[PDB]
Order: structure tokens, then sequence, then C-alpha cells
């Protein structure tokens, strides 16, 4: 029994319908008793996975109405009549029906929303890093939609590469935008070699790049 | 009911993984039960490793992937069930899952229907590392139409993961805490921040509280806009 299921990910906006397939290998459906071994669980980031469905279409207590699933004994549908923010997460199917028990391998649900710029902040290193030998710059995107973004670090206008890092958010449960963080790390020697510290971001919801900066050891 | 899974943290490579999930609300010998654990990993995805449950005796069954390895074990003095991983290497990280697989009588499957929170085990031989916390402090530079971001940089640990948590779990709006970042050191980073009122900055308190519990360290920072003392002349 080899659980796939179809599409691998899908964005769709608030209110939509969104129904994802899941096929068994081999029936699941017990003929002595006529019951489906297949359910479904939601899971998002951090989290176990939480029980959605069983039987094939009976619905957990707890869940909410709007998930429904049906099936054949081998292809198998979870509908959520109307996404709400809220239900951004990875859905998996499993047969329960012989062992091994096997499980799909899950199909991303995000949810598109319209364009929504970042917040651009910056951070200079703590004194206490410095005093460690080490000089950390944080560049902040917050809460913007689509997650495509670019940020490019720039010391003195000088333009880097090699010595950042970032990463982002999955999508907010609650406004469906993501956030990223990039890191800029210098030694200390380096970083009091230069004055204009800038982070440059450009998105789909900027008409042009912004760009947020501060001059290390003014204020 | 309640599955309660014990911490993470390192296993080194031909040592043994050894995890518990502590049931409350129903009892490990339960007639309508099964004690499961599942694996979740890269590309594997979830993958049940096995279970024991009670009828008139004790019976475990296993996955072939972890054939002779594995085993998993009542304790039903602490109500409590047991995974343990035999021999392990580098590519046996993951993250587990204890859970209840619920039957009854005339049925002899059921879905998993309580899950414990998940414990990541990372099997390598590098020593554990305690993160140093710095404050991501608000400034003129953090602001934007009355609100004001602040945070706190989890730097140079290893192994994942890192919990943060804000005013003892109170603060949980507005959070960010991001996926930790690979450094080229092989140590972890990573960086929580918080959306506050820019117009309270001097009544509340921030304090961003770090828990590494593979390393036993835990570290509040407590987050404030930082005093001014350069532009020397004016």
């Amino acid at each position: 029994i080899v659980m796939t299921q179809s599409p691998d990910s899908l964005a769709v906006s608030l209110g939509e319908r969104a129904t994802i397939n899941c096929k068994s290998s081999q029936t699941v459906l017990y003929s002595s008793n006529n019951k489906k071994y297949l359910a479904w669980y939601q899971q998002k980031p951090g989290q176990p996975p939480n029980l959605l469905i069983y039987w094939a279409s009976t619905r957990e207590s707890g869940v909410p109405d709007r998930f429904s699933g049906s099936g054949s004994g081998t292809d198998f549908t979870l509908t959520i009549s109307s996404l709400q923010a809220e239900d951004v997460a990875v859905y998996y199917c499993q047969q329960y029906y012989s062992t091994p028990f096997t499980f799909g391998p899950g199909t991303k649900v995000e949810i598109k929303r319209t364009v929504a710029a970042p917040s651009v902040f910056i951070f200079p290193p703590s004194d206490e890093q410095l005093k460690s030998g080490t000089a950390s710059v944080v560049c902040l995107l917050n809460n913007f939609y689509p997650r495509e973004a670019k940020v490019q670090w720039k010391v003195d206008n000088a333009l880097q590469s090699g010595n950042s890092q970032e990463s982002v958010t999955e999508q907010d449960s609650k406004d469906s935008t993501y956030s990223l963080s990039s890191t800029l790390t210098l030694s200390k020697a380096d970083y009091e070699k230069h004055k204009v510290y800038a982070c440059e971001v450009t998105h789909q919801g900027l008409s042009s790049p912004v760009t947020k900066s501060f001059n290390r050891g003014e204020c | 009911v309640q599955l309660q899974q014990s911490g993470p943290g390192l296993v080194k490579p031909s040592q043994t993984l050894s995890l518990t999930c502590a049931i409350s609300g129903d009892s490990v010998s339960s007639n309508s039960a099964a004690w499961n654990w599942i694996r979740q990993s890269p590309s594997r995805g979830l993958e049940w490793l096995g279970k024991t449950y009670y009828r008139f005796k004790w019976y475990s069954d296993y996955a072939v992937s972890v054939k002779g390895r594995i085993t998993i074990n009542p304790d039903t003095s602490k109500n409590q069930f047991s995974l343990q991983l035999n021999s392990v290497t580098p590519e046996d990280t993951a993250v587990f899952y204890c859970t209840r697989e619920s039957t009854t009588y005339d049925l002899l499957a059921g879905p998993f229907d309580y899950w414990g929170q998940g414990t990541l085990v990372t099997v390598s031989s590098a020593s554990t590392k305690g993160p140093s916390v710095f404050p991501l402090a608000p400034s003129s530079k953090s602001t934007s139409g009355g609100t004001a971001a602040l945070g706190c940089l989890v730097k140079d640990y290893f192994p994942e993961p890192v919990t943060v948590s804000w005013n003892s779990g109170a603060l949980t709006s507005g959070v960010h805490t991001f996926p930790a970042v690979l450094q080229s050191s092989g140590l972890y980073s990573l960086s929580s921040v918080v959306t506050v009122p820019s117009s309270s900055l001097g009544t509340q308190t921030y304090i961003c509280n770090v828990n590494h519990k593979p390393s036993n360290t835990k570290v509040d920072k407590k987050v404030e806009p930082k005093s001014c003392h350069h532009h020397h002349h004016h």
C-alpha cells in the first residue's frame, strides 16, 4: 500500500474551495464491514499532525465542518469547502488497513492573498556581542506577500556577498503573510572599519527598492 | 487525553536513542488503544516505526525498516511507554512522535487520534553548545506607524532546537521566531522578533525566554531601547 497525493501543493484565495486527492495502491475498503480504513491529518510547522477525517468520510470531533472526505476504497479526496487563513498547513492521508500503516507524502496548502509590501527594519549589533569580537547586523522584512523578496547588503555603498544568511517564516495563520530575517555577520574589526550599513529590499509591493540603513557609532 | 514526550537532544553514533511518552487521561494498558511511534524526516515523510498494546498480554509490532533495532516497552507503574533505537547512525536524525491509535471491539485498527508534541533527536558526534542571546533593541530604525519591532538574536548553538517565548508565554501576537540557519561552523542561529505598540515601550517589559534543552541552557534577555552616548557634537 503506497499512498500518493495530488497536487503536491496549492495556493488559492480565502473563501475558495480546495480538494486534495489521495490514492492507495490497493483497496482499503474492508469487505467484512464495508469500512474504508483511510484517515486525513492536518499538520502545521512545529506541531504534530492533527486527525481531521477517518473511515474516509467521518469528521473527527472538534473539526470544522468545512472539512469533509469522500472516496472509493482506492481514490480519496479531502475537501475544504471555504478556505480560511488558519488552514495553511500540510495535509496527509494515511491507510490503517494493513501493516505497515503508511502515509501519503502530503499536500501543502497556502493562501493566495493581495500584494502586501514588507515593513523593513534594521538592527545594529548589540554592545554585548561586539565585546565578544563579532558584529551581527539584522535586516527584518515584516509581513509581506508574495513570499518572493530580495535583500542586498551594502556597506559604505559597496554591495556585499558571502557574509549573510537569511530565512523566511512559514505563512502566517492570521494575515497570510511571510516574514524574512537576514543577518550580516562581520568581525568586530571589520565592522568598525566602515560607517554606513544598509539592506536594500526589492519586492512586488514596492515601486522601487527600499533601503534601510544606519551609521555605526552615530546617534 | 494528553501525551507528553521526553526532551530533544543528541545521541552519539552507534549509541541507543531513548525516548519516553507519558500518558495522562488514559491507561497504557487500555483495551482500546495501541501506543505507536512515528518518525518524520526530510524526504521519507511520516513513517510508522512500531507499536505496543495490551489485550490480555503485551504485544509489539515493528516496521521492517527498523527490524531488530527497536523496542517499545510499556511502563504500567508510571503509565508510560518507551522508544529505543539501537546503533543509531547520523541518518536516524528525525522528529519522533508518539501517538494513540484508538480501536474498539469488532474494530482491530483505527486512526492516530492523539499525538505527542514531537522530539527532535539529532545523531552526531559533536558536543552540545548553548546559545548566546543578544537583544535586537527597538530604535528609530525599527519603527513604523505607531509600531516598534524588537527581538532577540540566538546565536551559535548546537544541535537544534531552541525554544523561544516572550514574557514567559504571555506575549504571542505579532511574534515571528524564524527558522534557524546553519552557519559555516556547523552551529545554528535564529532570531525571534515581535511587533509592539511604540507608545508603551516605557511601561511594558519585553523579555525573550530562550531554552536550549539539549544543553540545559535557559537564558532570559530583557530587550529595551538603547541609551545614546554617540554623535559627540551637538
